[PDB]
């Protein structure tokens, strides 16, 4: 009975930890999706830049939005964090106990 | 910190496509891990019952 | 057989599974997209 | 290409509606059967004495 | 973050209702058996008389 | 679980996105112009 | 200025009724729980 | 949960902060548009002169 | 194939509902008869 109860309690807490892992993955995923949208916009602007009819002022104008998008990308990367873990700031490996 | 660019970039769209490749690869990894989490949760529930 | 009700514990599993199915269905419905996340289809995401 | 992306991505409202209906029903029936199951043991209590 | 906090703190009524039912049955049976056990040794005392 | 309706929240967010898109479409449709603010196109207004 | 005032002043047209549903359910549940609170006193009373 | 609540409330408020920022940007943009119309009229007149 | 899978796998609602009703009656009947059985030797001791 003691062994079975220990296993039961541990496995319940393991389920909770699995839920936590799901949550962290989901948060990272949302941030990544938004970043991807910004990247799409950047590609669009880049394609616009190629037009040889544009004047240098026009190119500067396009560069303005390009810089703004890149700044936002970096800001999201720096700031997004879950439970005090900046999940996109520095390479890392996390381990979720389930056994 | 990000240095100031020196000249107009060359072949930009290709670099952008590479960035897209990296981001989507990471997203795929996350999706796989989430599926694994769900399967483990269901198995744990069954084991708890038994 | 006084203490604990394994029958009820078993029953709750079906409820939870149905709840997950409902969540998936309603999310897809609201979005209008089949692939709401990489959790669904990575190849579809990339394509 | 728009059509192709639609195929790969867009969902089917008909199928999803049928799915939601099935899910709601399974959930309601589950709640009911749980209500019945909770009672089961109390037939014991009649034998309290 | 809302989903995370929910997974952490909310109480699951499915489980808690069953817990309450079991506890109620246990309490009633406990009172009944306590009364019976007090009574019997009392009739043993009457035996002693 | 009572204290929070995650599904309601997700549906609300998706509705907001859809309404945003709808407004974007409607203003252009009514005006007949693709450009109605500095946001739509930086170089378009200058040119 | 009308747009800004609306953004600062108005209540969300949707979230409100969801919160309201939460509230009603909590009320019903708590009423049932208070009803349950009676039984334990009655159980000990029957013990007496 | 305490940390989560802190973060959730803070981010909620920041949303409104960003909204106010967008509003002020819009106001400036409108004023600029009208200034631009006046300048174009001035340029026409200068050409005429 | 979905129709075939349903015919093989899915449980029929009404039949199991009626089965549950029958079993529920049996449970209470058993409770009653066992109580009676215990009372029988209780009467025996009364004779004692």
């Amino acid at each position: 009975a003691n062994r079975f109860t220990a296993n039961i309690k541990g496995l319940t807490q393991a389920s909770r930890n699995a839920n936590d892992g799901i949550s962290i993955a989901q948060t990272t995923e949302g941030a990544l999706n938004e970043i991807n949208n910004n990247l799409q916009r950047v590609r669009e602007l880049a394609v616009q830049s190629a037009n040889s009819t544009n004047s240098q002022s026009d190119l500067d104008s396009i560069q303005a939005e390009i810089t703004q998008r890149l700044n936002e990308i970096d800001r999201v990367s720096g700031q997004t964090q879950f439970n005090g873990v900046k999940v996109l700031a520095q390479d890392n490996t996390l381990t979720i106990q389930v056994g | 910190l990000a240095e100031a660019a020196a000249t107009t970039t060359e072949n930009p769209l290709q670099k952008i496509d590479a960035a897209l490749a990296q981001v989507d690869t990471l997203r795929s990894d996350l999706g796989a891990v989430q599926n694994r989490f769900n399967s483990a949760i269901t198995n744990l529930g069954n084991t708890v019952n038994n | 057989v006084i203490n604990t009700n394994s029958l009820s514990l078993l029953t709750q599993n079906n409820l939870n599974k149905s709840q997950s199915a409902l969540g998936t269905a309603i999310e897809r419905l609201s979005s209008g997209l089949r692939i709401n996340s990489a959790k669904d289809d990575a190849a579809g995401q990339a394509i | 290409l728009t059509s192709a992306r639609s195929r790969i991505e867009d969902s089917d409202y008909a199928t999803e509606v049928s799915n939601m209906s099935r899910a709601q029903i399974l959930q309601q029936a589950g709640t009911s059967v749980l209500a019945q199951a909770n009672q089961v043991p109390q037939n014991v209590l009649s034998l309290l004495r």
